[PDB]
């Protein structure tokens, strides 16, 4: 067994965060308290989910966590919040003054101040691991903490871990719910910074999943709640292999083993199925044709792109609940006949398949209706690379006025690092071409 | 009130489009950069399909279908009617080509060329991709230093009188449900000169397309205006001269291959289930030998139109394409 | 279309089906951009209250 | 806990800043004495922005009364809500300023800048963390106008790293009460453009234009002068005072609001304009909203473009509806907001309506359209400082005409920084 680190950042990493960790006490049948009244082991083990659980003598089984946020009043909804039993206090980290959604803020200005407090805290929780694989950190792309103080993490991160892999959730930014006019220029700063220190990025547009939630979950104004309690699905879906008794992706390296042939190009795409409202008095339980088949459907991935229009480089599909390999195969010919799925030359046309029985765990009062079988799908393919494409696009409509940027050169910023971030997001879109288009 | 944006000034179809348009007034015609729009008439090089369908509030539609220059390249039909089963080797209506790349399929060029080498048929082949028609296969690599070498139509159906060869263009618009409407309205364009059998320097009576007759041809406009027959002289020829119509003869042909080719690329490029709409005007090109057979020659993805036929054409383009996505408060054959 | 390396738990299994074949700073770089950057921001707040001094 | 230290300037600033407390502290439940009696969370659970808690759970207003004559501080003293506020905090001299920006800025105000900054500081010192300051005056007087800036100037040199906001009250011909008022407002506009992150300006002019033509008041005072202003102030910091996720303080806002730091000086609007009993639908509050008859700067905004805009929505009403009107007037007059800052608008909804209405809405913009207000003061101050007419009330003072000259020049760089970004 090896353990895993969760780091989460800023507002949307804490609250994705507490999304996610609700789902896993679900899953794993851990109380609020804390209790797992299956463990036999008391006060500690080496099973699967020992990976995200270290265990007390009182039996209490505590997330290998951490929580940072430069603002204190989300945090403190964790303190006060239903699993307040579940987290040690010195693995909640607050600040007193946010970095006001501006990325030089919180990377230079306030990062500063509390790298070495959140390193310190990391360092404990490392210290409990007999054999730490790496780190798997969630932020947000348009916050100034998520954006900033990430980016920070990371490059320090791989100074104090130089072997352990880093993993992200990383949210992009949509107006729809956006809170900032110069989450593009976030979004671009703490990517250029973090590219060379991220081995896997999973990327979560959040007009993608807004409009899941609206089309399929009949949410006319979906809320972060509604948002996070999807996204937490999709995530443990993804984090599933590391928790669980299984063979594939059983540990970090493998993510990128199998999904990243390319370092630079580590941003795989993720595809989900199914999403069925809850309050769906009527619902025909979908098969693994139907199911697999959902999964090269925009209206299904997390970021909105047409995959037909790029190249694959990796998939793998990840189903839980009532499938066997036979049906998978079966479902995955007939959608080869009659879809356009084109792999790169140099890697092999196919998939790599985990199968977990266990259906997916639902929030007790929450949109999602339980399904007798879901499919979350990672595929490496360039048609994602349209999100920086239209990331990039409004980043050069801003920067060429100058528009904003005195609010980063006044936190101790040069402007020339806008240019070099730009410069950097270029040459990744040129890759994309690269491999992708003939 | 709906807003478009116009983003390819040398499109003539589309100019007489945004102004009818307006004349509607009900649509407003936004700045080029502007990406609050409900259409878009994009540029024919690297058109942003990646930047659309990401604005909340708007339906947007696009004049172009991502992934249609697959047919609209020689190179990239040739390979895309060879390598799809819907299509397959077994095509009887497309030419045979081989794509032959400068300094492959060289190989297989010469061996079904000594098919005709010593097999006693006529082995004239032409270049497309600046064209030569020879029936040395060697003279044409020569010229080639992407290309490919399509089977000349030796024997053509020609217009009598003047023993006139021709081609024949096809409108077909597909909406963004991926209707398929050929306008019923089509042209010939003609060879002003006599078909020569042995003087392929002279391509003026080989290659029929408008601007070669016009430059080169001292004939130009005396069968008919600007070498361009219609569909109604053209019937009526076919009736009196083969006791045949249009219809029967030629267009059951046409409608054929204007389906195959669009449904087989239809899962590749299909808007149905996508964030925002395509729809596409094509230009289809035609060619008929003497037993009234019809064989495929191109497809222009983004065609002009006859002069005459400018006006009914685009107000059909408004009204099946873009007024049925965004309603106002038959021209077309559906196939 | 060839199904590889099957492996099967009582918590589910896995696979790998193929349809085709093939055909770095420091520490203390770090932490010189973040005093860089420190500085700058004293150099222009000095600026300031030596305009606001005027 | 982000606190705002309020401060409130000479007649006009006590006279709007008096009303704001009054308006606030209804919403918040807070009754003269200081005393909660509201029965919603939503009510205290930002409080502390704006309030010290003293023993007892009396809530005090973190607020500065400041002015150089005793006679506008007496009045708000003996008024409704005045008992609620600090007595400490009442900061007041005896000479008055005599509409003088001078007077203000150079010698009377010199005289009691100190005293006003030693309450400053024990507010200040109170704070767990202090994001800023608000400030309240006119900038066609001395006190609000010469001491308002001056003040804003010594709280930059203590707090260099904290923001500077203020609402300033634009003069007019149409509501004046002296031929000088041009000057106070070109030397005042001087400073604030330096020393300000925030300015929302409240042209007089438009007030006026409301009250006639739109309340129907046919004798408009300067109490319904100030009711408008007050309205408007409630929900310019609604987002501040109430839980939300959009502008949620200061700096956030300046962030969303200021893309160029000079161009820093706002339009505010206000719906539905009330000096009735049906309510207005989502659409009807977001046409009315975008209105120029509901602007607060007397200019046209079909006269410029906007660079940035912030809408807060307050009342039960529907999100859906609320996104769908807002991107509706954003599609339909895409051509009024600049195209290289990309989604430029922003919404906010809040769940309690101001008092006596169940749905309103308040409009925040950066339009390139207030040069209008610029170029006007400027045509006003030019007519007589060509004639150097007055200019001896500032002499007097120690002043030199190379100052006016240099505000004069400084405010018409302003005004061609916005026609810059309105052609771009
Ligand atoms: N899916 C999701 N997105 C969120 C959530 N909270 C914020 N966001 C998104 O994240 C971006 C804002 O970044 P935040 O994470 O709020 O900022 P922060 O990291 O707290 O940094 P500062 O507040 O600027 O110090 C916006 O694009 C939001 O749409 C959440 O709970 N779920
Ligand atoms: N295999 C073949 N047999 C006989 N004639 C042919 C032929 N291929 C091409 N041609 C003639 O050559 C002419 C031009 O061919 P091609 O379609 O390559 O040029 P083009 O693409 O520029 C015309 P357009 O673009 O306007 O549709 C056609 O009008 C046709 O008559
Ligand atoms: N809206 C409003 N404007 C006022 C009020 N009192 C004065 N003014 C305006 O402010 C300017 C006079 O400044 P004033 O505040 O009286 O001077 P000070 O006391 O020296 O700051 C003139 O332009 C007046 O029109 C008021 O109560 N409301
Ligand atoms: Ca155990
Ligand atoms: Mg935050
Ligand atoms: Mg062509
Ligand atoms: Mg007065």
């Amino acid at each position: 067994m090896r353990e895993c680190i969760s780091i989460h950042v800023g507002q949307a990493g804490v609250q994705i965060g507490n999304a996610c960790w609700e789902l896993y006490c679900l899953e794993h049948g851990i109380q609020p308290d804390g209790q797992m009244p299956s463990d036999k082991t008391i006060g500690g083990g080496d099973d699967s989910f020992n990976t995200f659980f270290s265990e007390t003598g009182a039996g209490k089984h505590v997330p290998r966590a951490v929580f940072v946020d430069l603002e204190p009043t989300v945090i403190d909804e964790v303190r006060t919040g239903t699993y307040r039993q579940l987290f040690h206090p010195e693995q909640l980290i607050t600040g007193k003054e946010d970095a006001a959604n501006n990325y030089a803020r919180g990377h230079y200005t306030i990062g500063k101040e509390i790298i070495d407090l959140v390193l310190d805290r990391i360092r404990k929780l490392a210290d409990q691991c007999t054999g730490l694989q790496g780190f798997l950190v969630f932020h947000s792309f348009g916050g100034g903490t998520g954006s900033g103080f990430t980016s920070l993490l990371m490059e320090r991160l791989s100074v104090d871990y130089g072997k352990k892999s880093k993993l992200e959730f990383s949210i992009y930014p949509a107006p729809q719910v956006s809170t900032a006019v110069v989450e593009p220029y976030n979004s671009i700063l703490t990517t250029h910074t973090t590219l060379e220190h991220s081995d896997c990025a999973f990327m979560v547009d959040n007009e993608a999943i807004y409009d899941i939630c609206r089309r399929n979950l009949d949410i006319e104004r979906p809320t972060y709640t509604n948002l996070n309690r999807l996204i937490s699905q999709i995530v443990s879906s993804i984090t599933a292999s590391l928790r669980f008794d299984g063979a594939l992706n059983v540990d970090l390296t493998e993510f990128q083993t199998n999904l990243v042939p390319y370092p630079r190009i580590h941003f795989p795409l993720a595809t989900y199925a199914p999403v069925i409202s809850a309050e769906k008095a009527y619902h025909e339980q979908l098969s693994v044709a139907e199911i697999t088949n959902a999964c090269f459907e925009p209206a299904n991935q997390m970021v909105k792109c047409d995959p037909r229009h790029g190249k694959y480089m990796a998939c793998c599909l990840l189903y839980r609940g009532d499938v066997v390999p036979k049906d998978v195969n079966a479902a995955i010919a007939t959608i080869k006949t009659k879809r356009s799925i084109q792999f790169v030359d140099w890697c092999p046309t196919g998939f790599k398949v985990g199968i977990n029985y266990q259906p997916p765990t639902v929030v007790p009062g929450g949109d999602l209706a339980k399904v007798q079988r879901a499919v979350c799908m990672l595929s490496n393919t360039t048609a994602i690379a349209e999100a920086w494409a239209r990331l990039d696009h409004k980043f050069d409509l801003m920067y060429a006025k100058r528009a904003f940027v005195h609010w980063y050169v006044g936190e101790g910023m040069e402007e020339g690092e806008f240019s070099e971030a730009r410069e950097d997001m270029a040459a990744l879109e040129k890759d994309y071409e690269e491999v992708g288009v003939d | 009130m709906y807003t478009f944006v116009v983003r390819d000034e040398n499109s003539s179809v589309y100019a007489e489009v945004s102004r009818l348009l307006l004349a509607t007034g009900q649509w407003k015609r936004l700045r080029k950069d502007n990406p609050r729009f409900n259409l878009m008439l994009g540029e024919r090089n690297r058109l942003p399909f990646g930047r659309l369908g990401h604005e909340p509030g708007l339906v947007q539609l696009v004049n172009y279908y991502r992934g249609a220059d697959k047919l609209c390249r020689k190179a990239s039909l040739v390979k895309l009617i060879k390598t799809s089963p819907e299509l397959s080797e077994s095509c009887t209506w497309f030419p045979e080509s081989y794509v032959i790349y400068p300094t492959d399929e060289r190989e297989v060029f010469l061996a079904a060329y000594n098919r005709r080498r010593e097999g006693r048929e006529g082995n004239v082949w032409i270049a497309k991709s600046g064209i030569l028609i020879s029936s040395e296969a060697s003279e044409l690599l020569d010229f080639i230093d992407v290309h490919v070498i399509q089977k000349y139509l030796e024997k053509p159906l020609l217009l009598e009188p003047g023993h006139r060869k021709f081609d024949i263009r096809s409108w077909v618009l597909v909406d963004h449900l991926y209707n398929i409407y050929l306008y019923r309205e089509g042209v010939l364009r003609t060879s002003s000169e006599p078909y020569n059998s042995a003087n392929f320097q002279d391509k003026t009576c080989h290659l029929t397309n408008h601007c070669i007759q016009k430059e080169y041809s001292k004939n130009y406009g005396r069968y008919e205006e600007g070498n361009e027959m219609f569909f109604e002289e053209f019937n009526q020829y076919l009736m009196d001269a083969l006791n045949t119509t249009l219809e029967n003869s030629i267009l059951l042909q046409i409608k054929h291959i204007i389906r195959s080719c669009l449904m087989c690329i239809e899962p590749a490029i299909s808007t149905k289930h996508l964030h925002y709409q395509s729809f596409q005007l094509f230009g289809f090109d035609f060619m008929v030998d003497e037993e009234l057979k019809v064989w495929l020659i191109e497809v222009n993805g983004a065609p002009a139109c006859a002069q005459k036929l400018y006006a009914e054409l685009c107000q059909g383009i408004v009204d099946v394409a873009i007024s049925s996505v965004f309603p106002l408060a038959s021209i077309f054959i559906k196939l | 279309m060839e199904v590889i390396e099957l492996n099967k738990c009582t918590s589910g299994q896995s696979f790998e089906v193929i349809l085709k074949p093939p055909s770095d700073p420091s520490l203390e770089e770090i932490q010189k951009k973040l005093e860089a950057a420190e500085e700058r921001r004293k150099y222009q707040e000095a600026e300031l209250l030596k305009h606001l001094a005027e | 806990m982000r606190e705002i230290v309020h401060i409130q300037a000479g007649q006009c600033g006590n006279q709007i800043g008096a009303k704001f407390w009054e308006v606030i502290s209804d919403e918040h439940g807070i009754d003269p004495t200081g005393s909660y009696h509201g029965d919603s969370d939503l009510q205290l659970e930002r409080i502390n922005v704006y309030y010290n808690e003293a023993t007892g759970n009396k809530y005090v207003p973190r607020a500065i009364l400041v002015d150089l004559e005793p006679g506008t501080m007496d009045s708000v003293r003996s008024g409704p809500f005045g008992q609620i506020f600090r007595p400490d905090n009442f900061v007041f001299g005896q000479s008055g300023a005599g509409n003088n920006w001078a007077k203000g800025h150079y010698t009377e105000g010199a005289e009691l800048v100190d005293s006003v900054l030693d309450v400053v500081r024990k507010e200040s010192e109170s704070c767990d963390c202090l994001q800023g300051f608000q400030l309240t005056h006119s900038l066609g007087g001395g006190t609000g106008s010469g001491m308002g800036t001056l003040l804003i100037s010594k709280i930059r040199e203590e707090y260099p790293d904290r923001i500077m906001n203020t609402f300033s009250v634009m003069p007019s011909p149409k509501v004046s009460d002296t031929v000088v008022e041009p000057y106070n407002a070109t030397l005042s506009v001087h400073q604030l453009v330096e020393n300000t992150d925030e300015t929302y300006c409240i042209d007089n002019e438009a007030l006026y234009d409301i009250c006639f033509r739109t309340l129907k008041l046919t004798t408009p005072t300067y109490g319904d002068l100030n009711h408008l202003v007050s309205a408007t102030m409630s929900g310019v910091t609604t987002c501040l005072r109430f839980p939300g996720q959009l502008n949620a303080d200061l700096r956030k806002l300046a962030v969303n609001m200021v893309p160029f730091p000079r161009l820093h000086f706002f339009m505010p609007g206000f719906a539905p304009l009330t000096s009735q009993y049906r309510a207005l639908t989502v659409p009807e509050l977001t046409q009315q909203m975008f209105d120029s008859k509901n602007m607060m700067a007397a200019c046209d905004p079909r006269h410029g473009r906007y660079l940035t805009v912030a809408a807060i929505f307050r009342g039960r009403m529907s999100m859906k509806e609320v996104d769908e009107q807002m991107l509706n007037v954003q599609n339909k007059n895409s051509s009024y907001f600049v195209e290289w800052i990309p989604n430029n608008v922003k919404t906010a909804v809040c769940d309690i309506p101001p008092r006596g209405l169940k749905m309103s809405a308040t409009f925040i913009g950066n339009s390139t359209a207030i040069q209008e207000l610029f170029k006007r003061i400027s045509e006003q101050f030019t007519a007589m400082f060509r004639r150097k007419a007055f200019l001896h009330w500032y002499t007097g003072e120690g002043m030199d005409e190379m100052e006016f000259t240099e505000a004069e020049s400084n405010m018409n760089d302003l005004v061609s920084e916005y026609q810059q970004y309105q052609d771009a």
